[PDB]
């Protein structure tokens, strides 16, 4: 029940929920049944406040969902060139496939995020 | 709560006063009340694209003409070879005397032993196509 509010609280981008939650000793690492943490909701959404402090208290950054999709991979998608760089910065798989056997590098080029591809490429 | 009412071809978003947001370009959710939109299979030159991605459901995929799907969902394409031939690591080779393939498709397998069953040759075997069996 903790972990459910934790994945809402990131997701909201209610920033003080979280670090509450957090406090509370909620799981960092809760996924869900589609193997959602935290870290992929907050990466999803661009909210580097709460991807900082996911992070900070212990986030796995190369997290995979059912699909294969990292937190990278969600924020490379989603044109989150701060969030991909701190995540990149906090250790991030920068070549890891999804199922579909594309790296975020393959999804910020898909969205047209060609800024954000290039980052990705010069690092490794 | 607000995330339960979510449909399919949608995500639960709470930043911005809605409640769900549409899925982005490339991405979809095929279930009600995704916290996050799955990636497209994007399909260009081998893979052929058979079903189009939609909001709601992923695209799915062959391969082009002279290749084969391999693995569930057509995860990889293998060339395809000739009848009588199987694909080796140094490419499309005939079969072996005692052994066929009868498809474009996979490794050479030996002649049936007609002598197991009883009854003979009736029509002798190829590389292209099994012995036949008779008496
Ligand atoms: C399989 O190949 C043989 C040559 O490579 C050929 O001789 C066989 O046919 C003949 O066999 C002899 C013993 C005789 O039965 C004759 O009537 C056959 O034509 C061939 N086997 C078959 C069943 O075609």
């Amino acid at each position: 029940d903790l972990g459910k509010k934790l994945l809402k609280a990131a997701q909201e981008g209610q920033d003080d929920e979280v670090r509450e939650l957090l406090k509370a000793g909620a799981d960092v690492n809760a996924k869900d049944l589609r193997g959602i943490t935290p870290l992929h909701v907050a990466a999803w959404q661009g909210h580097l406040e709460i991807v900082e402090v996911l992070l900070k208290a212990g986030a796995d950054v190369n997290a995979k969902d059912s699909k294969g999709e990292t937190p990278l991979h969600l924020a490379a998608f989603r044109g989150h060139l701060e969030i991909v760089e701190v995540l990149l910065k906090a250790g991030a798989d920068v070549n890891a496939q999804d199922q579909q056997g594309e790296t975020p590098a393959d999804l910020a080029a898909l969205a047209g995020h060609v800024d954000i591809a290039e980052v990705l490429q010069k690092a490794a | 709560d607000p995330c339960s009412n979510c449909p399919a071809g949608t995500f639960c978003d709470n930043n911005r006063n809605q409640i769900c947001s549409p899925c982005p370009p490339n991405s979809f959710s095929s279930a009600g009340g995704q916290r996050t939109c799955d990636i497209c299979r994007q399909c260009k030159g081998v893979f052929r694209t058979r079903k189009e991605c939609s909001s709601t459901s992923n695209a799915e995929c062959d391969c082009t003409p002279g290749f084969h799907c391999l693995g569930a969902g057509c995860s990889m394409c293998e060339q395809d070879c000739k009848q009588g031939q199987e694909l080796t690591k140094k490419g499309c080779k005939d079969c072996c005397f005692g052994t066929f393939n009868d498809q474009k498709r996979g490794i050479c397998r030996p002649w049936t032993n007609c002598s197991l069953d009883g009854k003979s040759v009736l029509v002798n075997g190829t590389k292209e196509r099994d012995v036949v069996c008779g008496p």
